[PDB]
């Protein structure tokens, strides 16, 4: 994964109303996401979830070729009745370790 | 290198194309042209300024806004198109 | 005269204030580099006296009692970052601008 | 119609005999220059000079021609058929307007461009002043010493350049000395009229003896 855009979040050091982890911890949990793509260079996955409880990795609206390989992966925990995250995730191919400081 | 390779052979106009609402002027200047079912400024360039002045859908301030837009000479220069497309505007 | 905290300053570039808002202060969240502009600040220059060639500029531009240089705050050369929090404190009597 | 320019017109210490109205246009485009960078081209020196107004809004132009060179200033008669053939061949019929370039900011750069425009006007005035005489047997005093060139300072804030090729070989001049000769350059020079004298020509000493006897 490369880019994440949470909806009501300006910078990655903020906090969103109604999720018991910071936006930085959500970025680490999305960094550990194990995902297969089939016929594309890059792809944009969409996540929408509302209600008390975890936001697992199986709550991503899957496209016609993206396949999650471990759907029990927790991202964050929503913790109120009307408090919802809605993010866009960018997943792409690559090789090795390409950090953020080299390459918005 | 031959031994090691043999040990692996069993693996391997931009102003006219833009919308009238995209203009820097206010929404009224775009709506004056849009009242005649025009969405692109190419349709405004397809019709003459005299033909637009013969319709009361445009206003006095809309005429000044049209003059301010035509001061850049990108639109309303009295041109004639086929319908929409120039040769550079080709379908691919 | 006093200093101008507004963005309206000269000697700039699209790269001089493409991350600032309409009132000089950088956004909350704008990931900057080493040497951009965070707060745009312009100060006065020379006073001396009204010259013969600048007699028409003595009073013909509202706030023409001051000159204009450049003393904007910049990120010190070397550090990156992400602006997370901006505080603005105003001595009482001074006009609050739109971001304050 | 604030009437600030009206009284700003009649300053008029140094631009009384100089073209007042042209200096307003000058200062107005200088307020419009300074921090403009977008638009389509730049600004427009041409502007409806309305004496009454004072702050003449920079108006644009369309220049009726029969040609396709200067794209933002091009009309034809076929394009004039939409105006019912009212336009004739060659007119400078204006059909567009422009605005200003701002604030706090952009106005000491406008002060700076106002100064630039004033300087250009002063250069034109100096050219006219040097054209009034058009070369005469005037004197002067050296002030600066350049490479193969001597700078002289006359009266009424006037400076003249003495070529070393039009000077004597052994006879060397320095600052503080007073020399006299006949100039022969007041038309095309460089950003005005660089007074170029020639203290070596015959006509140079034609009235030199006349000054004595």
């Amino acid at each position: 994964v490369t880019e994440v855009e949470i909806d009501g979040v300006l910078h990655e050091y903020s906090t969103k109303e109604g999720v018991q982890e910071d936006i930085l911890e959500i970025l680490l949990n999305l960094k550990g996401l194990a995902v297969r793509v089939q016929g594309k260079d890059e792809v944009i996955l969409t996540l929408n979830k509302s209600g008390i409880g975890p936001v697992t990795a199986a709550d991503i609206t899957h496209d016609g070729d993206v396949e999650i390989v471990k759907p029990q992966h927790v991202i964050c925990h929503l913790t109120d009745e009307n408090a919802s995250i809605s993010m866009r995730i960018k997943v792409q191919r690559g090789r090795g370790y390409v950090p953020a400081s080299t390459r918005e | 290198a031959t031994i090691l390779a043999e040990q692996l052979e069993a693996f391997v106009d931009p102003i006219l194309l833009r919308p009238v609402d995209d203009l820097e002027l206010t929404v009224r200047s775009a709506n004056c042209l849009k009242a005649e079912a025009i969405h692109y400024i190419g349709d405004l360039v397809q019709r003459t300024e005299v033909e637009l002045l013969k319709t009361p859908n445009l206003g006095k301030k809309s005429l000044t806004e049209i003059k301010d837009v035509l001061a850049s000479r990108g639109l309303s220069l009295g041109m004639r198109l086929e319908n929409w497309p120039p040769a550079s505007i080709a379908d691919e | 005269g006093p200093e101008e905290i507004t963005a309206d300053i000269p000697n700039v570039g699209e790269a001089a204030l493409s991350k600032l808002d309409e009132s000089g202060i950088v956004y909350i969240g704008a990931e900057v580099t080493g040497g951009d502009i965070l707060v745009g600040k312009v100060t006065p220059k020379g006073e001396t006296q009204l010259t013969p060639e600048e007699k028409l500029l003595r009073a013909i531009f509202g706030e023409k009692a001051s000159d204009v240089k450049d003393s904007s705050l910049r990120v010190p050369n070397g550090v990156s970052g992400t602006v997370i929090d901006v505080q603005v404190f105003t001595r009482d009597g001074v006009e609050k601008d739109k971001r304050a | 119609m604030n009437k600030e320019i009206l009284a700003v017109v009649e300053a008029v210490s140094n631009e009384k005999a100089l073209p007042r109205e042209k200096i307003f246009e000058a200062l107005e485009s200088a307020l419009a220059t300074a921090t403009k960078k977008k638009y389509e081209q730049e600004i427009d020196v041409r502007v409806q000079i309305d004496r009454k107004s004072g702050d003449f809004d920079t108006f644009r132009r369309w220049l009726v021609v029969d040609e396709v060179t200067q794209p933002t200033k091009e009309i034809t008669l076929e394009a004039a058929r939409y105006e019912d053939e009212s336009l004739n061949l060659g007119d400078y019929v204006e059909d567009q307007i422009e605005s200003v370039t701002f604030d706090r900011i952009t106005t000491q750069t406008a002060k700076q461009v106002i100064v630039q425009k004033v300087r250009e006007a002063e250069r034109a005035m100096v050219v006219d002043q040097f054209r009034e005489h058009e070369g005469e047997i005037i004197t002067g005093v050296v002030k600066k010493v350049n490479r193969d060139n001597i700078s002289l300072d006359l009266g009424n804030n006037a400076e003249a350049v003495i070529l070393r090729e039009d000077m004597l070989p052994r006879e060397n001049f320095r600052p503080g000395d007073r020399v006299r000769g006949v100039l022969y350059s007041v038309r095309p020079e460089a950003r005005g009229a660089q007074l170029f004298v020639t203290r070596s020509k015959p006509e140079m000493l034609i009235e030199l003896f006349r000054i004595e006897v």
